[PDB]
């Protein structure tokens, strides 16, 4: 149970909502895109699917809120663009999602107190259509082609991140500044204080502590726990007293070669003339409309037909290939 | 209590729900878009943050309802283009807020009958370039 | 001792001059311009901004004919409408099918946002000129800021210091100017009260705070819809909304010379655009009978190496023989080759090693160090690119 | 993206780049300043 | 249904067990233009 | 190719170092007078250090 | 930026070459993050062009 030595943290954000950064508990790490069917690979702050006291809950989310972990809702969690994302996969801080067409991705949650936080980045997402044929619905059955998605199978193989220790929790919410002097309250937690003022100025404490003369930008304080793991994070700071010292763990849902069912563009209406090919194309999608000659010249030209398009074209003794989207190539022979 | 005195009032709207026109309490009035950060100044018909005995409550939304002045909620209150916006400020006719790019306003509100009247407006919305860049999503930490 | 001087208008290049006092040691002056400010004399003819087209509830008289009265406002409109019937909330306004009239009446105003939204169009006439200069005076790097008329005097370490007067008249800006928060335009901008509907200067103010305003919108006020209370109405859009959008580039990107414009108040910083004279008034106590000073023998002139580029690309050993302990001027008496070195330290029996900038393949040059010269024989060869990034002599 | 001339005649160019562009601008004798986006303006200056 | 503009159209409801069903379809949505001149809004008075 | 990055090494009132890494497209570099913060407050003691 | 910005012997492969014009930039005032330019990937563009 490799999430014994794990666990979850906080992270800062850069917009929160209405354009505002602040601390996230829902902060976002990497947005992974290079699965070829349009499958995003999202890595959040929070961990999904377990629950505070370390215990398997689908329904359950673990996210950190002012120095301690609490416990939310599945049910919460969402995914957007321009418009919703359907999530098809939970586990961590990971998160699986198809989206549409858009330039800023948001990542949210519900909370227990019925407060909601959302962190948005800015990811230009516009998935390579598959095919020839801009469809929605996806076909039971089809033509076959290759594309990419991340598997389903949990197994510790394959891909891997870097687990760091999280020394000392900061927390500036320890410090209060009592009139003229500082208070460190320590709420049944060990907590270790460093100042600029005279006196002691130093330590571990466990109880609660008061520094004479002093202000509270001048001090700093930090739960410790050296007994948990943590993810080489970018958005948490790095342990003081630890150089390059880290560790890693073998991350689900890999990035595997399979097999898409796309469809074929319409046939369009064909009338033949003297040497000369007429087609009346109708396409419901951007459709590629290609053409060449069977001979010593071949002459390749390219458009992309999008509106309600007649192409007229000369076919030579040689032949003329004509090639309409996923169609196969359509050949041609004038005589005499 | 300045909203003692003052009052609300009813008007015309050209898209109430559906592509069909009707007389609408929150009908709009004037769109300025003339802050560079990409703020909305929106003008409406009925008044927010005063009740109907003439008196301030942030909580609570004053609307014209066949003759009569009636009572509604501020949470039930919201601004749309292609997506939801934020709400950064409601007083009286006035409400400020951020939205993307959209091609429609959208303003509208639920009221104590538990009815939702919604008022639509053609209009093209697209932050100016502050700068010489062209982005979608604002920064935390960049340039001044 | 004065000592007068002509350097190019071009900040950024470092230039040397040989003070030569007779009866006195020579002296070395590195002198350097920071900035060149051009400021012009304005004259503010208007300002225009956003206009507010201001329109009141219109006086709806049910069973009656209404009257315009003739108002003295800027762009004030007027109409009657006969035969209304309009519709409120709970039925008809008016008793009467169409003996009911309406009074449409409206005027132009300046927007609440002209006191910081707005444009400024200035007439440009002559302008003053005022330089930023460092001289590097007595081994100490000293700055100089005072007004370049020739008149403006500024004494740093007991040496008074006379900028100007500008040589060349050239200005970036023209007769007439429009300047928007910091940006600068060169525009030929409509007179007061000769403003056109849709473009720019629409409306017209003296000041962003300004009491009477110019309108010319072109208004025009439309008959009522069906059973509706509204006042409709034709006008041409903003024509300082318009501008915003269609003005292009400022001064700032397209005027000559590496030109960069400046505002509050506008003027021209940095312009390569003809020379300026300086006048150095020198203490006395600054200089040192040349009787005191060392001399030297016997110099031989040996370049190892030798690259003729922008940069110095030419390395040279001077071989003497000083008489004391003491420094020494170093100056090329050749306008092709120029020395990085201003002064050197000699002794006795020694050598010195120099850097040199020079464009001519086969390069003789005579270098005057303290007051004796030396022949230099020089076989610079071509370097590796065609197209520098730094600005040569 | 806008570049001008640090000369006499600047002939001042702005274009919207929005795709993978490659441009080819001439540099004069008294140097070329182009500006992209909302960095510093970079100075160019020929050579040999 | 009254729809803004879509590329496939989407019909759903919730049964007696709390489980929620959705059928997609592709369908190309986009009210035909209508004169000559492409507006949002409606007009409350105009051009018959 | 993956840009592998690791955690920054914030150095508190002190100079950090650059050791020449035998890595594809390495690149070091250290930036003095950083003031960062984390979710209690500064991470370091020093203003300028 | 171009097609070979990273090359390597076989897709198993333990060494490998890398060209991509990496560059560490400062970071922004009171954040921990590792701000770059580098040219985005060669194989990526010449898959679409």
């Amino acid at each position: 149970n490799v999430y014994k030595a794990t666990r979850p943290y906080l992270a800062h954000c850069p917009d929160c909502g209405e354009g505002h950064s602040c601390h996230s508990p829902v902060a976002l790490e990497r947005i992974r895109n290079e699965a070829t069917d349009g499958t995003l690979k999202i890595q959040v702050s929070l961990q999904i699917g377990i629950k505070t006291d370390d215990s398997h809950d689908w329904t359950k989310l673990r996210y950190m809120d002012n120095h301690m972990p609490a416990d939310a809702e599945r049910a919460g969690l969402f995914v957007r663009t321009s418009a919703p994302c359907t999530i098809t996969g939970t586990m961590g801080h990971f998160i699986l999602a198809r989206c549409p067409k858009g330039e800023t991705l948001t990542v949210g949650f519900t909370d227990s107190r019925k407060i909601s936080h959302s962190c948005t980045h800015p990811f230009h997402h516009d998935p390579p259509v598959i095919g020839r044929e801009k469809f929605h619905s996806r076909p039971q059955h089809g033509k076959e082609l290759p594309c990419s998605t991340y598997v389903q199978s949990t197994a510790a193989t394959t891909e891997e991140i870097e687990v760091h220790m999280p020394p000392d929790t900061p927390d500036r919410t320890l410090m209060s500044q009592q009139s003229g002097n500082v208070k460190i309250t320590v709420n049944g937690q060990t907590v270790r204080y460093k100042c600029n003022c005279g006196g002691s100025n130093e330590g571990l404490t466990t109880t609660d502590k008061v520094i004479n003369n002093c202000k509270v930008d001048q001090c700093h304080a930090a739960v410790t726990n050296h007994k948990k793991w943590q993810y080489n994070s970018p958005l948490v700071p790095r342990n003081a007293e630890l150089g390059d010292r880290k560790g890693k763990i073998h991350i689900p849902f890999p990035l595997a070669n399979v097999t898409c069912r796309v469809p074929k563009a319409r046939n369009p209406t064909v009338t033949y003339g003297k040497n000369q090919v007429i087609m009346l194309l109708y396409p419901d999608h951007p459709t590629l409309l290609s053409y060449r000659n069977m001979g010593e010249e071949p002459n390749y030209q390219e458009e992309w037909v999008m509106h309600k398009k007649e192409v007229v074209l000369t076919v030579p003794t040689e032949g003329l290939e004509v090639t309409w989207g996923n169609n196969e190539p359509y050949k041609y022979w004038p005589q005499l | 209590n300045v909203y003692k005195a003052t009052r609300p009032y009813l008007a015309h709207c050209p898209d109430c729900g559906e592509g069909h026109s009707c007389h609408s309490p929150v009908a709009l009035e004037r769109i300025r878009n003339e802050a560079t950060d990409g703020t909305l100044k929106i003008q409406v018909s009925l008044q927010i943050g005063i009740k109907t005995d003439d008196s301030h409550d942030w909580t609570k939304l004053r609307y014209m309802d066949n003759h009569m002045p009636a009572d509604a909620e501020r949470a039930g209150l919201f601004v749309r283009t292609s997506a939801p916006c934020t709400i950064t400020g409601t007083m009286g006719h006035f409400i400020l807020a951020r939205c993307p790019k959209g091609e429609t306003l959208t303003v509208g509100f639920t009221d104590s009958r538990k009815i939702s009247h919604s008022c639509t407006h053609p209009f093209h919305h697209d932050p100016p370039v502050i700068g010489r860049e062209k982005f979608h999503s604002r920064p935390q930490h960049g340039k001044e | 001792y004065e000592h007068v001087t002509v350097i190019p208008n071009t900040v950024g290049v470092p230039y040397k001059t040989l003070v030569n006092r007779p009866g006195y040691s020579p002296m070395v002056l590195e002198m350097e311009l920071l900035s060149v400010t051009l400021e012009p004399t304005l004259s503010l003819d208007y300002i225009t901004c956003e206009y507010k087209t201001v329109i009141p509830s219109p006086y709806v008289k049910c069973c009656g004919t209404a009257e315009c009265k003739d108002k003295n406002l800027p762009d004030y409109s007027c109409k009657v409408f006969t035969g209304v019937y309009p519709f409120m909330w709970g039925g008809a306004y008016c008793f009467c099918d169409a003996e009911n009239t309406q009074l449409s009446e409206a005027h132009v105003e300046k927007s609440e946002s002209c006191k910081t939204e707005f444009a400024s169009a200035y007439r440009a006439h002559t302008a003053s000129a005022s330089a930023k200069l460092r001289v590097l005076y007595q081994g100490n790097n000293i700055t100089v800021t005072a007004y370049a008329n020739g008149d403006h005097a500024v004494t740093v370490k007991d040496a008074k210091f006379i900028v100007g007067p500008m040589s060349s008249a050239w200005t970036p800006f023209d007769n007439k100017i429009v300047v928007y928060k910091g940006d600068v335009y060169n525009m030929d901008y409509p007179p007061f009260g000769a403003g056109r509907p849709g473009q720019f200067g629409d409306i017209q103010s003296r000041t962003p705070e300004s009491k009477d305003v110019y309108a010319n919108t072109q208004l025009v006020l439309q008959r009522p819809a069906a059973g509706t209370v509204h006042v409709p109405y034709s006008q041409a859009p903003s024509g300082f909304k318009y501008w915003l959008k269609e003005r292009g580039a400022s001064l700032q990107h397209t005027a000559p010379f590496g030109c960069q414009i400046a505002t509050n108040p506008v003027r021209a910083v940095n312009c390569a655009v003809g020379n300026m004279p300086i006048s150095i008034d020198i203490p006395e106590a600054a200089f040192t009978r040349v009787v005191d000073a060392p001399s030297l023998t016997d110099m031989s002139c040996e370049v190892p190496a030798c690259t003729h580029s922008s940069d110095f690309g030419g390395v040279a050993i001077i071989k003497y023989a000083a008489s004391k302990k003491g420094k020494c001027a170093v100056h090329s008496m050749t306008n092709a080759v120029t020395i990085r070195e201003a002064e050197i330290e000699v002794e006795g029996n020694s050598q010195l090693q120099i850097s040199f900038s020079t464009a001519l393949a086969s390069a003789e040059f005579r270098v005057q160090v303290c007051s004796t010269q030396v022949h230099c024989a020089a076989e610079c060869h071509p370097p590796k690119d065609h197209i520098v990034n730094y600005p040569a002599s | 993206l806008s570049y001008r001339n640090m000369g006499e005649e600047p002939n001042y160019q702005e274009e919207w780049v929005m795709h993978k562009k490659e441009v080819v601008l001439t540099v004069p004798t008294e140097g070329l300043e182009v500006t992209w986006g909302n960095n510093e303006p970079y100075k160019y200056w020929p050579q040999m």
